[PDB]
């Protein structure tokens, strides 16, 4: 799709060979559909030039030093606050393949040991019906006038 | 979901549809350029490879891999063998009001009475205990009665003592050779951690004393705290039904 | 002797003279990894192969290279003890020195241009400690040693493929170390096939033609040329006479003038030699005996060039007369003896579809869709190129010494001379001349240990920087790159990072026992890449071969599927050079056995005699009688005296370390020895560590050298014992003049094991005594004066009690329990993080919602438990509260809210609380925390109490060390005088303003202000930095604030069901625990503690285990005059005699000691731990006699047979027959209750079904599996079974009615349908398949 | 007797 | 091995017979998981092709089926009638060897009590109405099944079959895996289906491939059975009346001999030497 739009843009009057021309386009046509394909979530193209240029310079910091980076000086080299280089190592992440075999052989995998927080106690769906049973007592030990009027507030 | 160290996990299948969404998208916005037909013949081989991939990994050839260097699940290995739906959560399943414990012999019972432990024996019986607790009404709501099990006053072993008596129970052990797999006690409550036996039903499990690990089932209903009684208790049957000469040996 | 031998003596009963000491007992492991890392010259071992076999590297372009030079290890930055704590891996850098050289290509050796060599890291390499383990992520790992088959080739032949003849299968098999292989297979049709990689067959003349070869250049290799002269009249031929030997008569073969043979007659001796006695060469033949024959080489006509006839065809008789008018006499044909030299190549050339060089060579490339650029180097790409392709020279040995040849050494390239000699002889064996090896002898398998395989992939790694070499160097710039920038220093270490820690081989460290760590380091496995697997295995692969003797232990294997995989290696052996296999064997040398030694190989076995170890030598002279029951080749027979050749060396050598300490092992069988070295394996150290009666000698070889105990490097005596320090003096010979002579060591205190096991070292040492070199300096966690102490002896019964001992079910008494002698403490592990979401970030603070007096009771400001309190189930470790998101609810509460007031929180509950069951006391916390946040007040008080710990131990350094270095002012003090009133009046520090003279003592003021400033140098600088790494904070991961981590302590008591066990795999259930009333008890008033099941003695052919009960019997028997002349305390030479009167028994001991040269508190402390009773000694099959055991059970003045009676507790009345009762030693296992039992009510699930969980972490149900729905079936519980399939599984509107109905009084069913189930409605809905529900 | 795609391009 | 051991385990084994022993235990010992494996994967596959079988109707009232015989034949007793044909129903009306004395009409329970009664004849036949004859739609019925084994009466009309069938076969298999004829005792000759010819020694010879022998009582119960092939030389007689420890059947089984009914000349006819055979006289005597 970058090789059908370059021939359209290309023009011989320039006069040089048409294989360099042509190679900065699929290069770029390559690099966006590396960006918001072929990952999973959808990462802003903002972000990922900051990532190989934390991540070249990071393999420099091993080599300059001699010893493993640390992230005051890596904020330092790259011109940005701390609190940033803080901020971008956090989504660097991707997901780790719900059915991968956290197990020693091929038992369980890690679909069948994830927790659920989303649905109740059980305990809690007795509450529920017998806060709401004391409550329709005493709104009938209330005056019949203001009994219905808390009702609907 | 998000997981317990704050990063995310994904099944298998939410990123195949990303290989066929993806392919969709790039078929129609080719179509309307117009592109020669060596380029327009290959977009049509990978949605018929990535069709079969929603469907199937491994079957047409190559599987489509991600990331762990292994096979992605496909959705015919949600049905397929003993690692699909079937045999794994649909036929046998897990259930609650459960435990085990290691197993060891008392000899002081009768035939129908087994053990159970008592810390054991506190949570297995949780609904039990709180229902007959809101009926006499020492217990003023639900919530007091979780805040007075942690007090363990002695009317809680006597409600608990007065809840056991004659509501059966299960003994179980895997693997289930035959008929006579899983019998029906009534409890005798004991002061340890484990589970007491009668001496002369190891023969019908093929158990020895050394170490096994027997489970326990407690049934909700009327009509199976009924079936214990009717069926499975130890008495009812001393038949094996291979032949009919008693499993009740002298062993 | 040693001063451990002197507090403590063993009587042994060794019979054959012990010849070879035990060697130290971690040499396949300690040895394999110096090898890694030390510098090897030449002869290149470990990380110097994996250099020079990639570098140099030409640039892709051909301009430049670069070149190694040397390698530098530099120092681990970490110790050990804190990457415990911290969790990382101690490694050291990997530093090299590398030259960048480039050719110009405008001079011919254009060396002048950018050098620039310097010194680049890349990647960190785990070391060993001094045990055999490595650290990975703050845990000990070990490396399993892999077995595999061995490179070179393999000829086989596999029965029962073609049943429909039965024929035999004869095929061959090469493979290389790395890289392609190769194959070749035989047919029902006698044909010749090449297969690579198991692809579509190929017939043999296709790598044939490949190989530059002609049908002239190949029929030579195999056929000869059987000359034939028709002489102008008639045919003649050559003949050797054993050339028609066992061959039919079609002609007349004849001689000259001697008709040998006549009409169809066969070809006896007597006619071969009536051709050798007349010499007849040149036999008259008939023209039609050229039929039956094939031609051999293409043959033209002299004036065109044409073909008569062509190679390998059938002659008829037409080309044979056309040839003679063309004119030719002399004719080659090939030599067809099908019986003994035949064809079965010349067959394959009919069918073999190509007849040139190209043409073979595209098939091949067509082989392996869709040139001659590609097919020619393809095939020069296999079997020629060095870079993917290796024979690995110990692969080059076997593959010359299968095939006869000459030389050792040689290339990992294939020669096509070599390819053409392994199909030789492979047709050869179509004949019947040799015969194919086996997969079980070991001369096929080999070791692989650490060193071997831990560069393998570290010469992958170099693959992954050799396609990131070429890239900046051929387009990039030239002169302006330092190589520096290029060499990628990421994944050479990420490769090797992928070995240690997702392998099948780096597996957990066994830290549970002393036994069960050195078992676990002299392991070798099976499974791993390249080797075998556990499904795709065999029954001739898991059977023992006789030639496993020596080498591999028979009974050391679990029972699980794995049975046949595990195996260890003996006691002797070793690796060889090669990776081979060795064990060593004394020469016999005319009948009399000498003290040499030879270690032989694996197949030298097969070409010798070797005898037993039960052989009787004749005092230095022979065996004793005619036939040594020996073994040769395989085969076990009976041999003559002269002919032997060689000698066991102990008799130890076919069992390993494991079931090695097992005493009697030789009167068992093997099926009950096989659980007994596999449940050893499995002990937890006792809180006493008590000594075992009956043991086999090499607790003082097995504690030693597994490290876990102390050990001297140099004898002396020692100054200063504490219970977390000792340090001894050096003796003044040993000493250097370099250093003060002082040693100091640190013994391990109190921290974690890999299975929850407590660690913690005592010392058995006192003040002011003597050390000699290399003796045990403190107790370890199972050690007991340097012996192996596992379990506790204690007091055994035989009988059925009322029905306690029913089924293998053992009993207690109240005594064992409280005299505390099977208890364990464990150390569980607890831990809570701080994290910052998307709403706010969460803290630490002992203000915590919903909480009242009780569990606030015990806490700091900060919600960290104080250093020593008490715990219960169901309290708080840690404070830890969550920024709640604001969500509304159901207005039930809204108006409840508004009556009383609620305030509401934003603050809620994620606390760490302790998980219930478990009840004990915590002994140490510590904090982690991020560099930059503020520390907080827990974390810098504790950081003041790590730094004057810290402080005040190094400094303790130079206290004493300094202090012989100040010694020796004095010394240079003394001549010229020492200052009498003027040193010790005056402090120390006024020793330089003393009076001086000349330069002898001004060059004292340089040695007196340089160690001022010397050692001054020595300490500052470690302060700083014990200083720095506890001041830093932490690296760790992304997303956490702080982590605090607090180990409780947890001490177990026995309850009524913890495992148990003897020592020869009975099981046991503990049933009940007993009031001391109402055991047994004997005639004399002490109980007896453990009754057990006497019904398990004949089937199971444990006679071992009554046999070991006698002996401890008398082991006592010995020690209770001890005790009655202790405390009655009569004499010392009285006692003298008593010790030396008892242990000198035997008729035929090899040991001799004699306590006439101790001294007399010798004998006082000899006498000291003699009192619980005195140790027998017996070897694995050197054992003790009946004849013996009464010996000295005489001695002690009880009844012969060891039989006595017994009065009953309850009935007070005499027994109907007398019991055996004696000592036997015994111990626990590491399945207690608390791991086991396990229940659950109600708690979480899952998330893409809605069933619960399981696993006791996270308080989980039980699996009700398929064969228990076919269970209920044949009761026909109908409702039973809705239950477990619908409302305590799934339906999330159906179990909820459940708990609801069951607090109102009402055991109500309803059912639903399962959330199993439209799963699978909505899974094959998906496939578009479109499923639906009819209605009623 | 090919079927991955991979080849079927570069034929 | 030729030489297995020897002393005992009192007096010590020696190490070469302490090794070769081990191949008893870990030959052994990794077979049991691997039955445990297979035999798993069997009662699986037993439940699957058995489970629709209810007892849905009471008595299907088909007619015959299986005639029951005893299992005794090659030796001793080994399963009595008795014992098989208990818990199951008489498929007809069947009578005592005292002729027409009927003791059922056409359907009783076998149980223990009338075991009695065929005890003390001489019985060794018997009718009996087995699973395959039953006729119902989707199911077995009760009077084709007979005593459930697990409870001791008529299986009640609802409980299942086809599991208790599968479950029962499964378990065991765990330790599964690990001329001249002489009779006993003494007996009547009674041999049918026969087609024999006297010999000219004169005695009994088996021309016909069907022929078996059976050895019975002084009553019609049969005590031992042997079978006898084609070409085959007696000594005795069929009716009549033999010895005890006597072996009655004396042949050659090695040749399977070419006898011959007829009696006749042989003439070297439709067989030619140098067409249809060749001639390979007898060395030794030269007929
Ligand atoms: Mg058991
Ligand atoms: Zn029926």
């Amino acid at each position: 799709i970058g090789l059908m739009k370059a021939v359209d843009k290309f023009e011989y009057r320039r006069g040089y060979k048409f294989s360099t021309y042509a190679t900065w386009w699929i290069r770029q046509a390559i690099t966006r559909s590396i960006a918001d394909q072929a990952r999973t979530i959808r990462i802003p193209v903002h972000m990922i030039e900051t990532i190989n240029k934390l991540n070249r310079i990071s393999r420099q910091m091993l080599q300059e030093m001699g010893r493993e980076p640390t992230p005051e000086e890596l904020a330092e080299r790259m011109l940005m606050p701390e609190d940033k280089i803080r901020k971008v190592l956090k989504i660097a992440k991707e997901p780790i393949s719900m059915e991968t075999p956290i197990g020693d052989d091929e038992d369980s995998h890690l679909g069948d040991f994830i927790e659920d927080t989303t649905l109740e106690l059980p305990l809690d769906s007795a509450t529920t019906e017998s806060l709401r049973a004391a409550t329709h007592d005493v709104l009938a030990g209330l005056t019949a006038r203001e009994a219905k009027v808390l009702r609907m507030r | 979901v998000p997981l317990d160290g704050g990063r995310f996990a994904t099944s298998d299948l939410n990123d195949l549809y990303r290989r066929v969404i993806n392919r969709n998208n790039r078929l129609k916005r080719l179509l309307d350029l117009a592109a020669p037909d060596i380029i327009v013949r290959n977009e049509k081989r990978m949605l018929q490879e990535a069709v079969d991939a929603l469907l199937d990994n491994g079957r047409r050839g190559r599987a489509i891999t991600g990331s762990n260097k292994r096979p992605l699940k496909s959705l015919a290995d949600m049905i397929k063998g003993k690692q699909g739906r079937f045999r794994q959560n649909l036929l046998g399943k897990r259930v609650d009001y459960s435990g085990r414990s290691v197993i060891t012999v008392g000899p002081y019972l009768r035939l129908h009475q087994c053990g159970l432990p008592k810390k054991m024996a506190l949570e297995l019986f949780k609904p039990f205990i709180y229902g007959k607790l809101e009926l006499r009404g020492l217990a003023t709501t639900i919530k007091a009665a979780k805040k007075m099990v942690e007090r363990e006053e002695a009317v809680v072993w006597d409600i608990l003592d007065e809840v056991i008596r004659e509501h059966p129970v299960l003994l179980n052990r895997a693997p289930t050779l035959h008929r006579l797999g899983i019998q029906a006690f009534e409890p005798v409550l004991i002061e340890g951690k484990a589970i007491q036996l009668h001496p002369l039903v190891c023969a019908a499990y093929n158990a020895d004393f050394d170490g096994d690990q027997m489970a326990v089932h407690v049934p909700l209903t009327l009509e199976a705290q009924l079936e214990a009684r009717a069926l499975m208790m130890s008495t009812n049957n001393i038949l094996s039904p291979a032949n009919g000469e008693p499993i009740i040996v002298p062993s | 002797y040693s001063y451990t031998e002197k507090k403590r003596i063993r009587k042994d009963f060794g019979k054959r003279p012990q010849v070879l000491d035990v060697p130290y007992l971690l040499s396949i492991q300690l040895d394999s990894f110096q090898k890694f890392i030390e510098q090897d010259p030449e002869g290149q071992y470990g990380l110097e192969a994996a250099f020079r076999s990639v570098f140099p590297i030409q640039s892709y372009s051909g301009n430049s290279e670069l070149q190694y030079v040397s390698y530098r290890l530099g120092e681990p930055v970490f110790d050990v003890q804190e990457c415990q704590i911290r969790g990382v891996t101690y490694s050291a850098p990997l530093r090299v020195k590398l030259r960048l050289v480039i050719y110009e290509r405008e001079a011919p050796e254009g060396t002048v241009k950018d050098i620039k060599e310097q010194e680049v890291y890349m990647g960190e390499i785990p070391l060993m400690t001094d045990n055999g383990t490595f650290v990975i992520n703050g845990t000990e790992r070990v490396i399993v040693s892999q077995l595999h088959r061995s490179p070179g080739v393999f000829f086989d032949s596999d029965k029962g493929k073609t049943h429909s003849s039965g024929k035999v299968l004869y095929n061959a098999r090469i493979i290389p170390y790395r890289g392609s292989w190769l194959d070749f297979e035989f047919d029902p049709k006698d044909n010749l096939f090449v297969r690579i990689d198991r692809r579509r067959k190929l017939p043999a003349t296709i790598i044939l033609r490949a190989l530059n070869y002609t049908t002239e250049q190949i029929l030579d290799l195999f056929f000869e040329k059987v000359i034939f002269e028709i002489r102008d009249n008639k045919l003649q031929m050559e003949l050797v006479p054993e050339r028609l030997r066992g061959e039919t008569a079609s002609f007349d073969i004849e001689a000259n003038g001697k008709v040998y043979v006549e009409k169809g007659r066969r070809i006896t001796a007597r006619h071969i030699r009536q051709l050798e006695k007349d010499d007849v060469k040149l036999i008259e033949v008939p023209v039609e005996y050229i039929a039956g024959k094939v031609v051999a080489k293409d043959y033209i006509d002299e004036s065109t060039g044409e073909l008569i006839c062509a190679a390998n065809m059938e002659l008829s008789l037409d080309l044979l007369a056309k040839l003679s008018q063309s004119g030719h006499k002399r004719i080659e044909t090939l030599f067809t003896n099908d019986l003994d030299h035949g064809p079965y190549i010349s067959e394959t050339l009919r069918v073999d579809p190509t007849n040139d060089r190209l043409s073979a060579l595209v098939e091949i490339y067509r082989m392996m869709g869709e040139t001659r650029e590609a097919a020619e180097s393809l095939f020069e790409n296999l079997f020629f190129s060095e870079d993917r392709y290796d024979l690995s020279a110990v692969g080059r040995m076997k593959f010359n010494r299968s095939l006869l040849r000459e030389e050792i050494e040689g290339s990992g390239i294939l020669s096509k001379d070599d390819i053409i000699d392994v199909m030789k002889k492979l047709i050869d064996i179509r004949n019947g001349k040799g015969e194919v090896d086996d997969i079980d002898h070991l001369g096929n398998r080999r070791i692989r240990s650490v060193g071997e395989m831990a560069e393998n992939q570290f010469r992958v790694g170099l693959v992954r920087v050799e396609r990131a070499v070429k890239e900046r160097l051929s387009l990039g710039d030239l002169d302006t790159l330092m190589p520096q920038d290029m060499i990628n220093a990421k994944p050479i270490s990420a490769a090797v990072k992928e070995f240690f820690g997702s392998s099948q081989l780096s597996q957990f460290m066994v830290q549970n026992n002393p036994l069960s760590e050195i078992t676990h380091k002299r392991r070798i496995s099976a499974l791993g890449p390249g080797g075998l697997t556990r499904e795709r295995a065999g029954f001739e692969v898991r059977d023992v071969h006789p030639t496993h003797y020596g080498r591999v232990c028979p009974i050391e294997t679990p029972e699980g599927p794995n049975i046949g995989l595990i195996n260890s290696l003996s006691v002797y052996a070793q690796t060889n050079e090669y990776g081979f296999l060795e064990t060593p064997y004394r020469k016999v040398t005319d009948g009399v056995v000498t003290d040499e030694i030879h270690y032989l190989s694996a197949i030298e076995e097969g070409n010798y005699v070797i005898a037993q170890a039960n052989s009787n030598l004749d005092e230095e002279g022979h065996f004793v009688e005619d036939l040594v029951t020996c073994r040769s080749k395989g085969e076990s027979s009976l041999f003559s005296r002269d002919q032997v050749d060689y000698m066991d060396v102990s008799t130890q050598q076919v069992v390993s370390v494991g079931a090695s300490l097992i005493p009697f092992l030789e009167h068992d069988d093997a099926n009950r020895a096989l659980m007994g070295a596999n449940m050893q394996r499995q002990a937890v150290p006792t809180l006493r560590a008590d000594k075992p009666l009956v043991g086999t000698g090499m607790e003082r070889a097995v504690a030693v050298d597994s490290g876990v105990t102390a050990v001297a490097k140099r004898g002396g005596v020692v100054q200063y014992v504490d219970a977390s320090r000792i340090v001894i003096k050096v003796n003044e010979d040993e000493m250097y003049p370099g250093e003060a002579g002082i040693d100091i060591y640190n013994l391990t205190k109190y921290t974690r094991s890999n299975q929850n096991t407590c660690i913690n070292q005592m010392p058995c040492v006192s003040l002011g005594e003597p050390v000699e070199r290399g003796d045990v300096l403190a107790d370890g966690p199972s050690t007991d004066l340097g012996e192996l102490a596992l379990g506790q002896n204690m007091r055994v019964a035989f009988m059925p009690w009322n029905g306690y001992n029913f089924e293998d079910s053992i009993l207690v008494s109240e005594r064992v329990v409280q005299e505390d002698r099977f208890t364990t403490i464990h150390i569980q592990e607890l831990a809570c993080v701080s994290r910052d979401t998307k709403l706010g970030p969460e803290e630490i603070t002992a203000d915590i919602p919903n909480v009242g007096e009780a569990a606030l009771s015990k806490l700091d400001e900060s919600g960290i438990v104080y250093i020593g309190a008490e715990v219960t189930g169901g309290d708080i470790l840690v404070g830890k509260v969550t920024p709640k998101g604001e969500t509304q609810l159901t207005p039930e509460e809204k108006l409840l809210r508004a009556i009383f007031g609620e305030k509401a929180s934003d603050v809620k509950d994620s606390s760490l609380r302790v998980p219930n069951g478990v009840s004990g006391t915590v002994i140490d916390v510590q904090v982690f925390t991020r560099d930059g946040v503020e520390k907080d007040k827990r974390a810098l008080e504790i950081e003041e109490m790590q730094l004057k710990q810290a402080k005040k131990d190094l400094s303790e350094e130079l206290q004493i060390l300094e202090a012989g270095l100040f010694s020796r002012i004095r010394a240079v003090l003394v001549a010229g005088g020492v200052e009498a009133e003027k040193l010790d009046k005056l402090p120390r520090d006024r020793w330089l303003e003393l009076g001086l003279t000349d330069e002898e003592k001004q060059n004292q003021l340089e040695q007196l202000a340089e160690q001022y400033d010397e050692l001054k140098h020595e300490f500052e600088k470690k302060l700083e930095a014990k200083r720095r790494k506890i001041t830093q904070g932490d690296d760790l991961a992304p997303g956490v604030l702080k982590i605090v981590k607090v180990y409780l302590a947890v001490k177990r008591r026995i309850q009524p069901g913890d495992k148990m066990a003897g020592r020869h795999g009975n099981k046991g259930v503990i049933s009940k625990i007993n009031p001391i009333e109402d055991m047994p008890y004997d005639e004399n008033g002490t109980p007896v503690d453990i009754v057990l099941n006497p019904l398990g003695v004949p089937s199971r052919m444990n006679i071992g285990q009554i046999l070991e009960t006698h002996l401890g019997m008398a082991a006592k028997g010995i020690g209770d005059k001890i005790n009655a002349m202790l405390k009655q305390q009569q004499e010392v030479a009285k006692l003298r005699e008593f010790i030396q009167r008892a242990y000198d028994l035997g008729a035929d001991v090899r040991q001799k000691v004699d306590l006439s040269t101790f001294s007399d508190e010798e004998v006082m402390r000899l006498a000291e731990n003699l009192r619980k009773g005195m140790p027998i000694a017996t070897p694995v099959f050197d054992g003790a006699k009946e004849a013996e055991i009464k010996e000295l059970l005489k001695l002690g003045d009880l009844p012969t047979s060891g039989q006595i009676r017994l009065y009953d507790g309850r009935t007070g009345e005499q027994f109907e027959r007398p019991v055996t009762v004696g000592y036997m030693y015994m111990l626990k296992l590491n399945h207690l209750v608390d791991d086991k039992m396990h229940a659950r009510s109600t708690g979480s699930y899952s998330l893409v079904t809605q069933q619960p969980l399981g696993g006791k972490a996270q308080f989980g149900g039980q699996r009700f599996g398929e064969m228990e729905v076919w269970a209920l079936e044949a009761y026909g519980a109908a409702y039973t079974l809705q239950e477990m399939l619908t409302v305590k599984s799934d339906d999330v509107n159906g179990r909820t009615k459940m708990y609801k109905n069951i607090v109102d009084g009402n055991h109500q069913m309803e059912p639903g349908m399962p959330e199993s189930f439209n799963v699978l409605l909505k899974e094959i809905r998906s496939l578009g398949i479109n499923i639906e529900l009819e209605d009623e | 007797r090919t079927t991955d795609p991979v080849r079927m391009y570069m034929r | 091995i030729e030489t297995p051991i020897t002393a005992n385990f009192r007096e010590g084994l020696n190490v070469l017979q302490y090794f070769i022993s081990t191949h008893g235990a870990r030959k052994g010992l990794a077979d049991t998981a691997l039955k445990t494996a297979n035999s798993g994967y069997l009662t699986r596959r037993l439940v699957d092709v058995a489970q629709d079988l209810v007892v849905t109707e009471d008595d299907c009232g088909t007619h015959e089926g299986i005639m029951m015989t005893p299992v005794i034949e090659g030796g001793d007793v080994k399963e009595p009638l008795r014992d098989r044909v208990l818990g199951r129903v008489t498929a007809e009306d069947v009578l005592k060897p005292g002729t027409a004395d009927i003791l059922v009409p056409r359907n009783t329970l076998l149980h223990e009590q009338w075991c009695d009664l065929l005890e003390e004849n001489s019985v060794d036949a018997v009718k009996v109405r087995s699973v395959v004859s039953c006729d119902t739609d989707f199911g077995v019925c009760a009077h084709c099944y007979g005593r459930d084994l697990a409870r001791g009466h008529i299986i009640n009309k609802g409980e299942a079959i086809g599991v208790i069938a599968a479950q029962s076969i499964g378990e065991p298999g765990t330790q599964l895996t690990m001329s001249s004829i002489q009779v006993k005792n003494k007996g009547s000759i009674k041999l049918s289906n026969v087609k024999s010819v006297v010999n000219s020694s004169g005695k009994l010879v088996i021309t016909s491939r069907n022929t078996e022998l059976k050895l019975i009582d002084e009553f019609g119960r049969t005590k031992e059975s042997y079978k006898v092939p084609y070409g085959a030389v007696l000594a005795k007689g069929d009716g009549e009346q033999v010895a005890g420890g006597e072996t009655v059947a004396n042949w050659d089984p090695h040749t399977m001999p070419v006898i011959t009914e007829v009696s006749g000349f042989v003439r070297f006819t439709d067989m030619i030497d140098g067409q249809t055979i060749t001639r390979q006289t007898d060395e030794l005597t030269g007929l």
